[PDB]
RNA sequence: UACGUUCGGAAAGGAUAACCGCUGAAAGCAUCUAAGUGGGAAGCCUUCCUCAAGAUGAGAUAUCCUUUAAGGGUCCUGGAA
RNA sequence: GACGGAAGGGUUUGGCACCUCGAUGUCGGCUCAUCGCAUCCUAGGGCUGGAGCAGGUCCUAAGGGUAUGGCUGUUCGCCAUUUAAAGCGGUACGCGAGCUGGGUUCAGAACGUCGUGAGACAGUUUGGUCCCUAUCUGCCACAAGCGUUGGAUAUUUGAGAG
RNA sequence: GGACGCUGUCUCAACGUGGAGCUCGGUGAAAUUGAAGUAUCGGUGAAGAUGCCGAUUACUUGUGGUUAGACGGAAAGACCC
RNA sequence: AACCCAGACCAACAGCUAAGGUCUCAAAAAUGUGUUAAGUGGAAAAGGAGGUUUAGGUACGUAAACAGCCAGGAGGUUGGCUUAGAAGCAGCCAUACCUUUAAAGAGUGCGUAAUAGCUCACUGGUCGAGUACUUAAGCGCCGAUAAUGUAACGGGGCUAAAC
């Protein structure tokens, strides 16, 4: 259930490590976006020197959320820390290697190189 | 159209084979008469009379005993109820859960249930004023008309009063499960009505 | 298309009709048809 | 991709859909080659 | 007298044949109003 | 009003005519029209001919004279010869195919067209690309072949579509032809 | 209670706007129109849901009762109201 | 579509001083809408110097929808992300006996300018009470009495309406 | 003015508690008040109609809610002259 | 209230009239001759315009008018050129170019780099008398279009119950 002005960790080697939604993309008054939703972010702190600066806007993918979602099997995953993804013009992640875990709902919104390069998968 | 009196007995839910969890409504269906047929010729249309649980002998008029009069060993029911336009049964009989068997989809009505005196930001969904700020405007209307033209409060203005305690029939709930044994129809999703209400439940339009 | 209050011929080939109530043009060349608003 | 969903009926059959004409009423619609049933939209066939 | 009723009454029968002038059969609107904000409801006589 | 108004009508042998209170009944070798007749208009049967003429001069009349002259001598010439209208259908991958009493056209779009053909009119073919409605009414044949032709009008870029054959299709140009 | 779950926004038919016709005039041609005859839309009327015979136009009907009966109300224990 | 001509709309800025000074509370904002079509998008077309795609222009059509933030009291405007599209007007420039007082429009104080001065200034900044238990009409709901032609108890056709 | 932390200020509201409100019993006002078997729409009119014209709607009478109107009540407008 | 008719001493269950009307609501009309198809009547401009009634001119004709159909629609001569190309058709000067002359313009339009090609004006047959362009008067059509509800005859309705 990430909104606008959320905070979120970014869990990619691309040099950013919090990142702050600004808008929730497809849908007109759309208001919260689940774990494998695209959302525009800015930068709000990032790895001295890095290819990312503080105050870049870029769209990511969420990769985990706080709030347990509904499953088909009737499962719930309920992380403890939001964390997103940033992407490139292609909507394939930028980076190169993924911290932490993900959930699996990204495997069915098919980001299956995410999915990949993360560690585990809840 | 084919229908029956039944009761909402609850809600559970169930396990698809391969671990899929599908919410339902069960729906208990107390034997179903055929008490009467309604004639073009006679009462202007055509429809079967259909009737369900029994009274307490101690309180039947009887104008409703009369009404089973000629019927053997029917004794007077308490849910009576009018399915239009049907055929292939015929006073006495007597109606199977399992008419639904071929069945995908169902309607269900019934009367949904009452909330009493409720005020517009329930009612409809009435946005509110803020609660800070020197707010004295929290859960009120706001304004309702105009100025001088109309110098009236248009009808159907949604306001307060009474919520809830109308009939409503669902449309489209999947069938589940059908238990003849217990008697039983098992559907997915919501059902209007409380717990031990009587619905309706008819094949679906679509 | 030229939904006009004056419908007036263009080419000699323009020809007047009334239909319905209104009062067209109709040509071959498709680009001079007309009624009259 | 979750894997591009065989357009089939509840029947088994393909859902191959044509075009009646009648009396200046034109008319796309839905029919199975196993069943013969006819319907226009291939909701009313899944 | 216009103050008292004292007229007979009236049965008209065949009242589907009436015959209009005109183009009044495609024309001539009837209208009503529900009481409700934008409630106009019209209807042809034809149709009515 | 005008010459074709007063023309006379000649009848074929083979083909017989009748008018009874305000009704024409026109029957010939390929069949039997009908046709109705206003009031102002009187249609008489002499020495194997037809005529019309008017009980009034207002322009209704005038126009009914016309009218009705015209509509008899196609009941007549259907009676004798037949109405028949042809069509073409131009276009890569574009086919028609009979079968019964329906026709089956391939036109590009994602459902191959069905089509029944009313009663009182026959469907010809050539080859899968040629079609000719043949009938006793002239009205009807007209009335098919512009339904058929409305499955898919004809373009100017390229031709392509159902046209009459004896149209003109207005051509433009594409891409190359704006070369400098 | 939704921050939850489930379902619904169709399809089809009739008459039609703009538009396109067919057969044909007035005006030997031509023309969708003047006689007719048609297609045609998130639009209109049915269709989906709710209310509805105080609709005084007060409907239809199945049964009970025939000088206070049938039946209803009050009282009391209570609810899914 | 140059230069001109003929009209509508009564929303902008005005004219006029006809209703109102024993009081018609003035600008925005929030909540709540409704109506017009001169249609922002979705729908149905005509023509293009319309290849397709993407458009331009024009006709018909108001059923539904027509965004969230930074700045400003702001209407407006600008800017950043969006969306199929982020329409134009009326209704006391909708809506204070519904809310908000930021601004406008009191008495404080200071600054700029003018006046000898007292003071003045749609010049600027700050502080600066928003009253009232609803009689009728209107509307949102539930009942009492009564009629429906013998009196009651149930099942319903349906005008009409949402 | 900006930053950090913190939060129902907001998306977005829901539930619970306490005093009123609701019913009954006792006691018991106020301002206002020409009356009234006072419906609406389209028009006209001292130029925004409960009282007029045309048309439409509406069985009779209460109670609990909400103020759109009666240019509401309160202050012989404080602004202008 | 201001326009039109008409100056109230009082009473009457008397008559004739003005303005204004005579289908009905709502006291009062019918007959004759024309127009109107738009419900115009029952709002309005410029302008567009084979609406129609009536009247009057110019073109034109029983020696074959208009329309349709069947043919010709030419040559000298790319008319002179401008221009890179103009052949009838980017454009300029005129066609005071005659000729076989049916009749054929120094070519009407479309389309061609320029031509070509397809057509027109004109003329011959077929058929057979009004046609082709204007003017005057009476009713009409589009133009005609805002917001609480048909709302610009009072309404019902009316093709006269309109003028
Ligand atoms: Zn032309």
């Amino acid at each position: 259930m990430i909104q606008m002005q959320t905070y979120l960790t970014i869990a990619d080697n691309t040099g950013g490590k919090v990142a702050q939604c600004i808008k929730v993309l497809g849908g007109s008054k759309r208001r919260y976006a689940k774990i494998g939703d695209i959302i525009t972010i800015v930068v709000k702190q990032a790895i001295p020197n890095s290819s990312v600066k503080k105050g870049d806007v870029y769209k990511a993918v969420i990769v985990r959320t706080s709030k347990e979602v509904r499953r088909k099997n009737g499962t719930y995953v309920r992380f403890d820390d939001n964390a997103c993804v940033i992407l490139d013009a292609n909507l394939s992640p930028r980076g190169k290697r993924v911290f932490g875990p993900v959930a699996r709902e990204l495997r069915d919104a098919n980001f299956m190189k995410v999915v990949s390069l993360a560690s585990e998968v809840i | 159209m084919l229908g029956l009196i039944g009761k909402k007995v609850g809600m559970t839910q169930i396990f698809q084979k391969n671990g899929i969890v599908v919410p339902v409504t069960v729906i208990e269906f107390q034997p179903n008469y055929i008490i009467g047929k309604k004639t073009v010729d006679r009462d202007g249309y055509s429809a079967l009379i259909a009737g369900s649980v029994d009274l307490k002998s101690s309180k039947v008029s009887k104008p409703i005993k009369g009404q089973y009069k000629s019927l053997k060993d029917i004794e007077p029911k308490r849910y009576v109820i009018e399915l239009k336009g049907l055929d292939g049964y015929d006073a006495g009989d007597e109606i199977k859960v399992d008419v639904f068997k071929s069945v995908k989809y169902v309607d269900v009505t019934g009367t949904t249930k009452g909330k009493g005196f409720q005020g517009a930001m329930k009612r409809h969904n009435f946005s509110g004023g803020p609660s800070s700020h020197g707010s004295k405007f929290h859960r009120h209307l706001g304004g309702t008309g105009q100025a001088t033209t109309p110098a009236r409060t248009f009808k159907g203005t949604k306001m307060a009063g009474r919520m809830a305690g109308n009939q409503q029939t669902i449309q489209n709930l999947e069938v589940v499960l059908i238990d003849e044994e217990k008697r039983a129809l098992l559907v997915k999703g919501a059902v209007p009505g409380a717990k031990g209400s009587f619905v309706v439940v008819k094949k679906s339009k679509k | 298309m030229k939904v006009r209050v004056s419908v007036k011929p263009i080419c000699e080939k323009c020809k007047v009709i009334k239909r319905k109530g209104v009062l067209r043009i109709i040509c071959d060349n498709l680009k001079h048809k007309q009624r009259q608003k | 991709r979750v894997g591009s969903k065989e357009l089939i009926s509840r029947w088994g059959g393909k859902i191959i859909m044509k075009s009646k004409f009648e009396n200046g009423k034109i008319k796309h619609y839905a029919e199975c080659q196993t069943s013969k049933n006819t319907a226009r939209k291939p909701r009313d066939l899944f | 007298t216009p103050h008292q009723d004292l007229g007979d009454n009236v049965i008209i029968i065949n009242a589907s044949k009436v015959k209009l002038t005109g183009k009044k059969y495609q024309q001539k609107l009837y209208y009503r109003h529900s009481r409700y904000p934008g409630g106009l409801y019209s209807d042809t006589f034809r149709t009515l | 009003m005008s010459r074709i108004g007063r023309l006379p009508i000649k009848i074929p042998d083979a083909v017989k005519v009748d008018v009874k209170d305000n009704l024409v009944i026109v029957e010939g070798i390929r069949g039997r029209l009908v046709q109705d007749i206003k009031d102002s208009i009187n249609v008489k049967v002499e020495n194997g001919s037809v005529i019309v003429d008017r009980v009034l001069n207002d322009k209704k009349a005038k126009a009914y004279h016309g009218l009705y002259r015209s509509l008899i001598f196609n009941m007549v010439k259907g009676v004798t010869e037949g109405f028949s209208k042809s069509l073409t259908i131009n276009g890569i991958g574009y086919r028609v195919e009979q079968q019964g009493n329906s026709l089956f056209l391939s036109l590009g779009y994602s459902t191959q067209f069905e089509y029944v053909i009313p009663d009182g009119i026959s469907v010809k073919l050539d080859g899968n690309t040629k079609i000719s409605v043949e009938g006793i009414d002239k009205f009807k044949v007209g009335q098919v072949a512009a339904e058929i032709r409305s499955l898919k009008k004809p373009e100017p870029y390229k031709g392509k579509g159902i046209k009459y054959d004896n149209e003109v299709i207005r051509r433009k140009v594409g891409k190359s032809g704006v070369k400098k």
